[PDB]
RNA sequence: GUGGGAGAGGGUGGUGGAAUUCCCGGAGUAGCGGUGAAAUGCGCAGAUACCGGGAGGAACGCCGAUGGCGAAGGCAGCCACCUGGUCCACCCGUGACGCUGAGGCGCGAAAGCGUGGGGAGCAAACCGGAUUAGAUACCCGGGUAGUCCACGCCCUAAACGAUGCGCGCUAGGUCUCUGGGUCUCCUGGGGGCCGAAGCUAACGCGUUAAGCGCGCCGCCUGGGGAGUACGGCCGCAAGGC
RNA sequence: CUUUCU
């Protein structure tokens, strides 16, 4: 219970999964869903398709709080980023806008070997 | 490539050492606080160099962004 | 730093005659100046090695002009030194 | 003594009396350090590119002084103390580098 | 000497925003994470994702480069202070004051060592998961020294251009950084490329010589044994010469 | 993914 209408749609993409979090114009999350949030336990959680079902899900549960229009934010690079968006755009919600607000450092913490060899 | 248009061209005589011409500076930034390269700034070694330092000052005086979010996409 | 005026003052103070600038005395007199300032700058910043070399070079050049001075007019030498404040 | 530029940004929610109070302490400071004031500039309020001290705006000043280099850094401390003082920056004066002129 | 110039050259003090971690509050559930696939791991004491606040450490995106500066190691957020080197114009001053340089002295990436301080992220060792025939590894999850600062020590390296320093001489073309001039060019300093003559076993080098010459230093004399042994000097030690 | 010897 709440009934919001419009709010935020955070799409957290990665090469490992995609969690989508729908929230009010204050940013206080209303509903969320991952890929594993729908079965899909290991790898499949990354498939673009997973992102689709996620987006849609969170979108449904969102409209349950009476949602209608959203401002989409994206953060990450995953085989489901631009896809999750494809989802939200459709669904039933009104994607007012889209923005890539991924967080990059102006060079600070040494990344894991896994991500080094940068320079 | 990027041959859209240069920032020096669409501009006049300005003091590249002015760390407050918030209006003129904004011109050299991109769709993010990011400072434009030469292919875009249209500036030159010596210039593009002073630009850069100047810009950083403005940024510090809260006059310019360090980074902007990306609309659309 | 050594301001233009502040510098030239030394140039006059040692020049051999009106206009004399590159004269050994003027020169030595001049380096002795820089050297001492730097000497100071390192009383502190004992950690600043890159400048220290410069010091090392100025001394070199100086302890060299002098060498030539003594060699030449052993008189101007005794004078310049005592005056400048060197040896020891 | 050399020429400098003293950018100063204070709280924009200052009352003419609270404000006047700041410009005062500043004037003292400047003075107390040898900051010979050559000219000011009251820009006022402007849209900061990012919030400063939670506040989304800022009140700018600008005093071009001629004080002793050997002080500047200490002067700068003094200026910063003031709580309603958001940011202070003292560039050295610089012959304007023209371009596309 | 006078007057112009560019620079991440160095030292001290400040100081800006991004991100990570942690702590607090808000809203919100059932997963998150990670992989080739997984598991370990973390989450209902409520994690992940999202918003707000705070604390702390380290590093400074874009600019940024085929770029600049330094003797080398090496040096890039911004500000001031202190300070080294260097290019140019004028040709004004000194009048061979020059070059090299055994030894000496100084500097010298990283790892390492001592005393104290600091510790976000990262991570030898290590503790676990996985893979494997085995896995003392690669991959995943944690993680101590350390990485950080100060003062002291160590002195090594593919410390590389694998190319000692200085000077004179020997077609040009082309891009570039910085200064000057009568400035679609001439001229000086620096960085690249293609190339005269010439040199080279070849590859290649070629006014930034590996060409033509003079001066001074260092060094080489088949491979393994072995940068070992011994001796000596240095070192807290590891170890170095 | 890994995936030795002859
Ligand atoms: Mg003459
Ligand atoms: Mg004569
Ligand atoms: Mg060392
Ligand atoms: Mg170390
Ligand atoms: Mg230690
Ligand atoms: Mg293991
Ligand atoms: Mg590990
Ligand atoms: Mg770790
Ligand atoms: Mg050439
Ligand atoms: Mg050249
Ligand atoms: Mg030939
Ligand atoms: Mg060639
Ligand atoms: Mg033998
Ligand atoms: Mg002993």
């Amino acid at each position: 219970k709440r009934q919001v209408a419009s709010g935020r749609a955070y799409i957290h993409a990665s090469y490992n999964n995609t969690i989508v979090t729908i929230t009010d114009p204050d940013g206080n999350p209303i509903t969320w869903s991952s890929g594993g949030v729908i079965g899909y336990k290991g790898s499949r959680k990354g498939t673009p398709y997973a992102a689709q079902l996620a987006a849609l899900d969170a979108a449904k549960k969102a409209m349950a709080y009476g949602m209608q229009s959203v401002d989409v934010i994206v953060r990450g690079t995953g085989a489901g980023r631009e896809q999750a968006i494809r989802a939200l755009q459709a669904s039933g919600l009104q994607v007012k806008s889209i923005v890539d607000d991924t967080p990059v450092p102006h060079n600070g913490c040494r990344p894991k070997k896994k991500f080094r060899k940068a320079s | 490539p990027s041959r859209k248009a240069k920032v020096k061209a669409t501009l006049g005589e300005f003091d590249l050492r002015d760390y407050r011409n918030v209006e003129v500076l904004k011109r050299f930034l991109s769709e993010t606080g990011k400072i434009l390269p030469r292919r875009r700034t249209g500036l030159s070694g010596k210039e593009q160099r002073i630009l850069a330092k100047t810009i950083k000052r403005a940024r510090i005086l809260g006059l310019l962004p360090f980074t902007e979010k990306l609309v659309r996409k | 730093p050594i301001t233009k005026e502040e510098k030239q003052k030394v140039i006059q103070e040692f020049a051999r005659f009106p206009g004399d600038t590159g004269s050994t005395e003027v020169q030595v007199a001049l380096l002795t100046l820089r050297i001492n300032r730097l000497s100071e700058h390192l009383k502190v910043h004992k950690k600043d090695h890159h400048s220290h070399r410069g010091l090392l070079m100025m001394v070199g050049q100086r302890r060299r002009l002098l060498r030539y001075l003594q060699r030449e007019d052993p008189e101007r030498y005794r004078a310049l030194i005592e005056k400048l404040g060197i040896r020891g | 003594m050399r020429r400098y530029e003293v950018n100063i940004v204070l709280n924009p929610n200052l009352d003419q009396s609270q404000l006047a109070l700041e410009k005062e302490i500043i004037q003292r400071a400047l003075e107390n350090y040898g900051a010979r004031v050559e000219k000011v500039e009251e820009l006022g309020l402007r849209r900061l590119a990012y919030p400063i001290a939670k506040d989304p705006q800022g009140y700018f000043l600008w005093y071009q002084v001629e004080m002793p280099e050997d002080r500047v850094n200490d002067l700068a401390r003094e200026l910063r103390i003031r709580d309603n003082v958001r940011r202070v920056m003292v560039v050295k004066s610089q012959e304007p580098f023209l371009a596309n002129a």
